[PDB]
Order: C-alpha cells, then structure tokens, then sequence
C-alpha cells in the first residue's frame, strides 16, 4: 500500500490495457485476412465433390 | 386425401376465426377492469388534495 | 448593505418548486435548473465556459427581467480583462454587475469577494427579481479560507483544510435560495483537486449543487456547440414527480440512445460498419441526428457562426426529441438538424438542402 | 444528556415496525426498540426510505420524530411539506439544525431529539426517531473539538467520536414493564415502551470501510446498505443484499412474513453473485437457469415506487405469489402489471381476508389454502 | 392447399395478439391521460379554495 | 498449538495443504480478473476448483445463528473434519458441484446434499 | 508595455500532480512539458505534444507560422500513440504506414542543436 | 559451502528473472523451460523443518 505502490500498480494496469487493446486490433485484421483465405478455398472442393459424385454413385 | 384436407381446413378455420375474437375479448375485458381502477383512483386522490 | 448576514429564515423560503428556462436545448432537457438552486459547471478550458456564461446572462436578462452578478473569486487577471471585453462588445455588459478579487490579492480579499457579490445579488432579489449569480471558482473560495485559517493558527483538519470547512461553505451556499419575494440562481465553476471526487472540498461542495453540467472537449471537436456532455451532465430535478413523466422519459430515452451509440461506434471502429445489425444501423442513424440537434446558435455566438441566435422554449425541445426518437423525421438528413433551433426549423432546413 | 437504561431494564425486541417497502420488510425486518443504520452514498434514496417509514406509522400508534442535521433549508421545507401532504405531520416532531446554524446546534440536535423521544419511551408508548445525518453531526463535533485544540486521531476525528454516537444511539431501547412502573410512579401498569432509531450515514464512493461508517455499523443492530450501482440501474429501493442485515433477525417479523420470507435475502445474494460469473457463461445450465429467472423476477418485484406503502397483507400475498411459483409464465415486462392487477383484484373480492391478515400475524394452513385459491382464481380468470 | 389454410389460421392468431397488445396499450395510455387531467384540475381547485 | 508434535502428523499436514492450496488460489486471482479463467493451465484450473470447494466447506451452520438462517446448527468433531478435507484435497470428491459444500456439517452431508443439487 | 515570464519547475519521476507543480500549472497560461523518455532517446528538445499546450495559442503566433503549423501538434500527438501500437502489430496497413513514416520524418525534423536558434524565415521554410 | 553456493545464487537469479512466465509456462521454449524447472527444484530444496538442523556436511552434500 502507500500512495507510491498503488500508483505503480495503476501504471502497470494501464500498460496492460494498452497491450490488450493492441492485440485486439491485430486479431481483427488477421481475422479478415484468414476468412478471405477461407473464402478462397471453396471452389476446389466444391467441384471435386461433383466429379466424385458423378463417378461414384 | 381430398376428403381429409377439406375437413381439416374447415376445422382449422373454425378454431382460428373464433379464437381471435376470444383473445380480443380477453383484451377488452382487462381494458374495462383497468379503466375501472384508473377512474376510481383518479377520483380518490381528490380526497388527498382537498385535505391538503 | 453589510456583507455579513443571516440566511433566510425557515418560513421565508418559497413554498413551491419552479424551474428556470435557460433557453438552451441541452440544459433544459438533460440538466434542468431549479429556480434558486446551485449549478456546478465542471468543464475545463477551450470548451466555451465564458460564452455559455454570456448566453445565460443574455437570456436571463432578455427573456426574463432579471439581472446578474459575477464574482471573480481567485482566478487569473487576464481572463477577467478579456471577459470584461468579450461582454462589452456583445452589449450584455449593461446587464451584469462585476466584482473581482483575483489571484494577485491578499487572502482576505479572495475570501470576502464572494460575499460582496452575493450581497449585491441579495439586493437585486429584494426588488422581486429572479437573479443569477456566477462564481468564478468556488474551490478558490475554499482555499482562501484555508489560508486564512492557517494564518490564524487554528488546528488543521481533514486533508489540510480548515476545521470549519463545511460551515464556511454552508453559510455561503445557504443564502442563494428562492424566497417568497424573489430568487437567486447560481452557476458555479468547480475544480476537483487531484481528479478526486472524494477530497473534502468537492465532497463538501457537491452537498449543495442541484444540477451539474460537464463540458467536453470531444463534443466541441465534432463541432457541436454548446459542448455539454449529455451522458455526464446530471440534475436532481429529473424526476417525474417534479418535471413530469414526458420530460423525464424523453431525457432518459435520449440518454439510453446515446449511451448505446457510444459503443456501437466502437464496434464500428474495430470491425467496420457493415458488421452491424440493421436494428443497430437505425440506432446509429438516429443517434447521429439527436447528437446534432443538441447544438444551438446563441445570440452571443453570431460573431462566429453568422447565423442569428435562437431561444428555444422547453416544450419545443421535448417535441423535437420525442419526434426524433419516436421515428418521425427519419426522412431528412442529419445536417438538417445541425445548429438549427426548433425542429420546425429542422424541417425547413431540410426542405432547402 | 442522559444515560440509557441499564442491562436489567431492557427487554428483547419482539414487535414489528412496518415500513412501506417489500425489500426491507421482507429481508431486513425492524422491530420496536431496534436501531437500524441506513447507509449509502449521496443521492441513493436514504431520506426517501426514511420518511417513507415515518409516513407508514401514520396509523400504527407509533409517534415519530425526524431530526435533520446539517441539511439545506430548502430540503427541510420540502420534507415538511410532504409530511403535511400525507397527513403524517400531525404525528411527527421535526427538530432542525440547518447547514447555516452553529456547529453547537448541529452537534447537540440529535440529543434533543432523543430527549423528546424518551418522553414517549418512558411512559409505556412507542416512538420512532430518525437522525438525518450522523455523518454531519460527527463533522460538527470535529469542528468544535479542533477549535479547542484537542489532539485528533484517525481522519482528524477526535478520540471520543465513538462515544459521541454511542451515548446517543444507546438510548433507543425497549424497556420492561417494571421500568415503566417505577419511572412513572406506578401510574402505568404492564405496558412496555420503546424508541426505535434509524440513523442515516453517508459514505464516500461507497467506501463501507471508513472510520465513522464503521463506528456506527459497530453501534447499531444492523444496516440497510443502499448501493449506487443498483440505484443507477433503476432498482429502487436499491437494497444491496449480502451487506445489509438485521441483527434481531426474524424475531421482529410477523409470523406470516417470517414464514414466506425465509432465506429469501441470502437467495438474492447468491443470485446476484452468480450473475457475476454467469455474465460470461455457465454450466449446470437448467437449474442455474431457473435460479436466475426466479431471482431476476424477484428483484423486478422488490423494486417499488416512492410514497407507495403497502400493508403487510399485500406484501404477504405478493411474496406468496413470488414463492409458490405462480410467476414463471408472466414476463419481466408484466411483473408490474401482475402486481397491480393482483392487488386490485384482492381489494375487490377478498376484503375480509385482507382485514384478517392485517389484524394478526395470520398464518395457518387455512390461510395458506385461502391464498392458494385466490392465486389460482386471479391467475386463471383474470387476464392482467 | 391444406397448408395455405394452416398459414391463414396462424396469421389470424398473430393479428389477434397484435390487436390485444395495441388495445391494452391504448387503455393504459388512457389511464394515465385521464388521471393526469384529474390531478391537475383537483390541484387547481385546491389553489382556488386556499386563495379564498 | 499447530505443530506436528502437538496435533499429530495427519492434522498438521492437512492444515498445511489447505493453506498451500488457498494461497495458490490467491496468487491466481489477478490473472483470473484480467484475462478470464479460460487462460489458466489445466493443472491450475483444478487448483482453483478445489480451492473454491474448500472455501465453501469451511462454512458451517451454528446453533446460535438459527435465528438468522433457519437451518439447524451442526457440531463437527475434529476426526470428522480432517477426513473431509483430506478427501477434498486428494480429489475423492472432485466430481461434485461447489454448492454441495455450502453450509453443511460433515462431508457425508455434502455428498447427500448433492443429490438434491 | 509587457513582461513575459518563463518560470521553470522540476517534478519527481514526471509526476505532474504534485503540490507545487499543480499550483503553478493552475497559475500560468500553459506549460511546455519536457519528457525524459524523449530526451534520453535522443529527441532534443524533448517537447511532449498533447500534454503541453499554450492557452493563448495562435493569437500570438505570426501569420506565416500560424498558417504552416496548424496540423503539426495533433499530427504528432496521434503519431506517438500509433507508434506505440506499431510494436505489437507488424504487417501494418499501408494507409497507416504512410502516417507512421510521415510522423517519423517530422519528429526527426524538429530536433535541434543546443545553441542554433532559427529565425522565423528558416523555421517557416523547414515547416513548409 | 563457498564453492557450492555460487551456483545456487545464479540458479535462483535466473529463476527470479524468468518467474514472470511461470503462469504461461506452456508457451515457453524448452531451452528456458529447463532453467525454470531447475529454479523451481532448487527452491523446493531449500525448505526445511523446524528444530531439524543440518551439519555443514549434509548441507554441502545436498547442495552438491
Ligand atoms: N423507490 C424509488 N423509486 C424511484 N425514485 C426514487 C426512489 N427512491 C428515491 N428516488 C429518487 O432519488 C432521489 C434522491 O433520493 P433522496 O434525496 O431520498 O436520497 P438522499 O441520499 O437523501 O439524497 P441526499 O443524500 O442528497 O440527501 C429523489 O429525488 C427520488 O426522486
Ligand atoms: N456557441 C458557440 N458558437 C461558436 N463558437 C463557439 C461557441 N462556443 C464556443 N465557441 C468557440 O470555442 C472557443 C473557446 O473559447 P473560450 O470560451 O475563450 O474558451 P474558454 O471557454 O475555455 O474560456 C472560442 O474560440 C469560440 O470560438
Ligand atoms: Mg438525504
């Protein structure tokens, strides 16, 4: 306790808040990119399944 | 099957058409009760005002 | 008159509770003034405190028949001189009586200047008028009493303050009340030490304030003037039992709308707009309109905006905000509301846009 | 200045003191002779909760006293105008020392009020006294003490700031019939007098662990703790369960209320803490789900409007509806309507049963059955 | 066809619920609008008798 | 009086284990506060659940507090409590909801209360 | 006539809310806050935008400087937090990459040798 | 003891420097996981019962 220890802890918690506020933005941009890379993956399987269906059954 | 669907049709409309009115009637009934309370109280508080 | 006097006795006080129509939309809606109450003004700098004060002075002289008194307890001389000028060149100087005791004065002057201002306001009250009393900083009226008490050698008390803190504050704040003959309203700038609302001086002051309007740098940055913050401004007059149910619930409505928009906008800031739901897009589209409609043009601000100043009655603000919140006027753009006045002028501004 | 009755002259607090509020009459009962601190932050409804208890004694034979220390004169005039608006003023003494008055009137006021209440206490009658702020009495005493150069202690308060409130609040007592006889020279036989005190304390930033708040919590027989987070959320009276207790417990409740209430308060405390973790997610998620729905509807039922007291009969049958199911279907939006209808219906039809429960503690399997019947009747045939 | 009949039935009930809510809403709005006028007139009556 | 010599090795060891667990739970309370409980290692999520069960099992109803809670009081012998805490720590009751431990006299009453939830 | 005053105050560990500092900040018309983190990291003079301000402002600034220095202060105030975000985020959007590199050019521009004062012409030219 | 304690000082020093990660131990590289797990063990080794004194030979043996 004492003003100084509590002020040090307040500074460190504000620093933590900065770090997490940055990780959120990074994760949001990576989410957009990683679901573009997800949308890009469909056509190959979508057509391969049609071919397999026609041949198989 | 043509016989059965007609019977079901008639019966379902039988339920729905009337039940709309029975629920609307419940609505109107509670409206009447609530207005009875409203008018009674709006009168009763005149007593408090006049005594004040 | 002598400056030392006793507060109005118990049976002189007004046996009613009226409201003061300032004429500003934001205040009349979100933080109404009681006639004879105390109003704290917690804004900082660069937000327009002086022009808000001048608008209140103008409106309370014109649209009522009251005068005003400005007590300059303990603040910079530069601001006093440039306030004197900003008032002389807007023709409101003939409607206010100025008394100045500033930072360059011995402690006794900074202590008793507030009583001088107050005892002029009381003379105006006895004539039957409704008066308005501005205090430039009540915190410096506290600190001058602390200095004096130390000079007299009295024992210190709570956190460095005089032992008689609450009584010194009370014998001032208990003389500005609405009497059966007249009333003194007061708008007091408050400064909170160390950003602590628990320090004895703010804690003692807030016991007396009825309303509270906090000015915000942000709301000015967006360009909305006056810069009152609708979510932090408060008033203990906002109760159905005093202000009525329609005004109360209209104010609570706009409050909830804005405090949701405040976070839908962060969701937009991080995830982009079209991530929202359609219900939320409507919320944003109405919140922006309400937020614009809280602006107003002052008779004092014509020299900046050029637009003529407007005085908006309370009824008109309640109508405008019920309409904007009840889904009416969704068909005209948000810039039709900006700096307009009544809603019956927002429709006319949208007509020509 | 007088010394309270000794240990042998007291008697255990038995009878109830009914406020108008379901929250405190159910979770935090007050008995005649108890001392119950109302503590909270500024503008959370303390004065409201206190004058609503004053107004409710309008007809229960309990004289009432309201002392306002350090208050604004406008507030006191307004409170007097309300006490007159509801007819209670003819039954209350108002002892006032406004914020402008000397520090020696503010500091001595509550002792004057207690001296005026002991007049009824000592004659075998009942009284209720409210100290508007025993936080401002402490400040005025601190002023008077520092002006005499007396060495201060913690938070600059004097050494005897505890004794100041102790010798005051220890007078709110209940006395046995022998004390009333001996005092009144035998003019009054068999009766027992009592003085009930509701001191009000103000706490900065909800800090329930400062010096003076803790002293008064250590002097009184309980506390009603009004929390500001609840008050801002529309829950009013904002009684915070889990921090407010009544150390005389159920002994001060009517039999019916003691039964229906039970552990309701610790139940709401559990619900309110569970909400802390369930905010994110929960398992066991049907029993915790019904737990949550019940607690939520109960909090939606405990809030109540100002100046609307309701007799023990209405509180009792509403708690009946609350506890014997009877509310799962009706939505959070209708709780209000359920109550309004319920009470109007029972006022219309079963006026005798209300006249009976109000006259007695009134609990029996007979009355339980009567209530169940009224409950299903209103529930089915009435539509609210 | 049967299913069209079913849908008309459920639509009738939906409309009935909407109208029940609307009518009770208007009835409560009427409670408040009546009681407020009664309150203001009784209070002005008080003021007149007092001035007398 | 809490020494191996005075109270026996079993009692002493149970007391020290309870202290260790509760302290380890205290040390995690801030990371739980900031980052949520889902970031805790699987080993440290067991520690938290046992710590909370122990927190609740230390509660007891008193005969002089019936006036408040209504529940009847309980008298728990020492032999009967060091066993319950040995069990909770060793894990033999690690499948039981926390509220099974709130205001019960002995571990038997907790396993019995769990049937009613 | 006139007399301008530049009082100097020393703070412990950069704490502004001390007694004397918070009095003098309440007396004067502004403050130039000299940041130790900028000084020891070679940015000299270590003027801290954002937390430093002049409450008379452009009213006293010469016209050319008033025109050429409108955006600088808020631009740097934002750039210095964007640079604090930048550490945890690589692969930055080009939109923000432009702003970061521009803020960095200007921050490199404002440092100055200890005894080389510049006339208004030179300062205005460099800021142009 | 002067010879042997030099390594205890540095083991505990590196452990105190790495302790911050003990809460994120799963993420760490195994090159530091060994330092952290040696620090925890030398810390568990310095625990001792009351009224149970060790002669210098036993302390040196255990620290070795
Ligand atoms: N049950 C309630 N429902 C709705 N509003 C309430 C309720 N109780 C209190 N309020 C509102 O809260 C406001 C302030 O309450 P009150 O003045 O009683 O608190 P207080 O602690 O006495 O304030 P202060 O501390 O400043 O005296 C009142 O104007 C009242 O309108
Ligand atoms: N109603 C308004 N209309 C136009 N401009 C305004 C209005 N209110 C404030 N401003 C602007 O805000 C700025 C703040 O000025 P000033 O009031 O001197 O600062 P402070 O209020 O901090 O003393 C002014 O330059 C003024 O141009
Ligand atoms: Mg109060």
């Amino acid at each position: 306790a004492g003003a100084k220890d509590i002020r040090s802890k307040i500074a460190s918690v504000q620093n933590t808040q900065k770090i997490t506020k940055a990780m959120e933005m990074v994760a949001a941009s990576k989410m957009r990119k990683s679901q573009d890379r997800m949308a890009a993956s469909r056509p190959y399987a979508e057509t391969m399944r049609k071919v397999i269906g026609h041949l198989a059954h | 099957d043509l016989d059965l669907a007609k019977a079901s049709a008639t019966d379902q409309l039988k339920k729905a058409k009337a039940e709309a009115q029975v629920i609307i009637e419940q609505a109107n009934k509670r409206r009447s009760q609530i207005l009875d309370e409203a008018k009674a109280e709006a009168e009763q508080e005149r007593t408090k005002i006049v005594a004040q | 008159w002598a400056i030392h006097r006793a507060a109005p006795s118990y049976e002189e006080l007004s046996n009613s509770q009226e409201l003061l129509e300032t004429g500003i939309k934001v205040i009349d809606l979100m933080a109404p003034f009681a006639k004879g109450g105390k109003v704290g003004l917690f804004g900082g700098a660069g937000v327009g405190k002086t022009v808000n004060m001048m608008e209140l002075i103008r409106n309370i002289a014109i649209e009522h028949s009251g005068y005003s008194v400005f007590a300059g307890v303990g603040e910079r001389t530069r601001e006093g001189n440039d306030f004197y000028h900003e008032m002389t060149d807007s023709n409101v100087i003939d409607k206010v009586s100025l008394v100045y005791g500033q930072m360059n004065e011995p402690p006794g002057n900074r202590l008793r200047v507030a009583l001088t201002g107050l005892t002029m306001a009381e003379k105006f009250r006895d004539e039957g008028r409704d008066v308005l009393l501005f205090v430039d900083n009540i915190y410096r009226y506290t600190l001058a009493g602390t200095e004096v008490s130390a000079l007299l050698g009295r024992m210190p008390s709570a956190v460095g303050y005089q032992p008689t803190l609450a009584e010194e504050m009370g014998v001032l704040q208990e003389r500005i009340t609405s009497t059966k003959t007249g009333s003194i309203t007061s708008v007091q700038a408050v400064y909170v030490p160390a950003d602590d609302l628990t320090d004895p001086s703010p804690a003692t002051t807030f016991a007396h304030l009825d309303a509270t309007v906090v000015l915000s740098r942000q709301i000015a940055s967006l360009g909305i003037y006056p810069a009152v913050d609708p979510l932090d401004s408060t008033s203990r007059q906002l109760d159905p039992l005093v202000v009525g149910q329609e005004h109360y619930d209209t104010a609570r409505g706009v409050q909830s709308i804005l405090q949701r928009y405040q976070e839908l906008k962060d969701i937009i800031a991080i995830l982009g707009m079209d991530e929202l739901s359609e219900e939320d897009k409507l919320v944003v589209a109405r919140a922006r309109k309400i937020q614009r409609f809280l602006s107003q043009p002052f008779f004092v601000a014509e020299v900046f905006t050029g637009s003529p100043g407007k005085y908006v009655s309370l009824k008109d603000t309640i109508r405008g905000f019920k309409g904007i919140m009840e889904g009416e006027y969704d068909h005209l753009p948000e810039q039709a509301f900006y700096m307009v006045g009544s809603i019956e002028e927002a429709v006319e501004k949208a007509k020509k846009l | 200045e007088a010394i309270a009755p000794g240990v042998i002259e007291r008697q255990s607090v038995d009878q109830p003191v009914q406020t108008g509020y379901k929250a405190v009459d159910s979770m935090i009962p007050i008995g005649r002779g108890q001392r119950e601190l109302i503590i909270g932050d500024r503008q959370t409804g303390k004065t409201a909760l206190a004058i609503d208890a004053i107004i409710n004694q309008r007809d229960s034979g309990i004289k009432c006293i309201y002392v306002a220390i350090g208050q604004k004169a406008s507030t006191i005039s307004n409170v007097v105008r309300k006490l007159e608006e509801h007819g209670a003023l003819a039954n209350t003494i108002v002892v006032v020392a406004t914020a402008s008055e000397s520090a020696a009137l503010q500091y001595l006021a509550p002792y004057a009020g207690c001296a005026m209440g002991e007049y009824f206490r000592d004659r075998g009658e009942d009284a209720l006294i409210i100290y508007d702020d025993l936080s401002k009495q402490a400040v005025a005493y601190r002023q008077i003490s520092l002006l005499l150069r007396r060495p201060p202690g913690r938070e600059a308060f004097p050494g005897d700031v505890f004794y100041l409130h102790s010798r005051l609040l220890e007078r709110a007592a209940r006395v046995n019939a022998e004390y009333v006889e001996a005092f009144t020279k035998g003019e009054v036989k068999g009766k027992t007098g009592s003085l009930t005190a509701l001191p009000i304390i103000e706490t900065q930033a909800g800090d329930v662990s400062a010096f003076v708040p803790t002293n008064v919590i250590s002097i009184t027989d309980g506390q009603i703790f009004l929390e500001t987070n609840l008050f801002n959320a529309g829950i009013r009276p904002a009684v915070n369960p889990g921090i407010s207790v009544s150390r005389v417990g159920g002994a001060a409740q009517t039999k019916i209320m003691k039964k229906l209430s039970g552990g309701i308060r610790t139940a709401l405390a559990q619900y309110r803490e569970l909400a802390a973790f369930s905010q994110f997610a929960s398992d066991l998620d049907d029993a915790t789900r019904k737990q949550l729905d019940h607690g939520q509807k109960v909090t939606e039922l405990l809030k109540q409007k100002q100046y609307a007291p309701m007799s023990v009969a209405q509180q009792s049958l509403v708690l009946f509806a609350a506890e014997r199911g009877y509310l799962a279907d009706v939505e959070l939006s209708k709780i209000g309507s359920f109550e309004a209808a319920l009470l109007a219906y029972v006022d219309r039809d079963h006026a005798p049963l209300m006249q009976e429960i109000n006259q007695t503690g009134g609990y029996n399997d007979e009355i339980e059955g009567k209530l169940k019947g009224i409950l299903d009747s209103f529930k089915a045939t009435q539509s609210w």
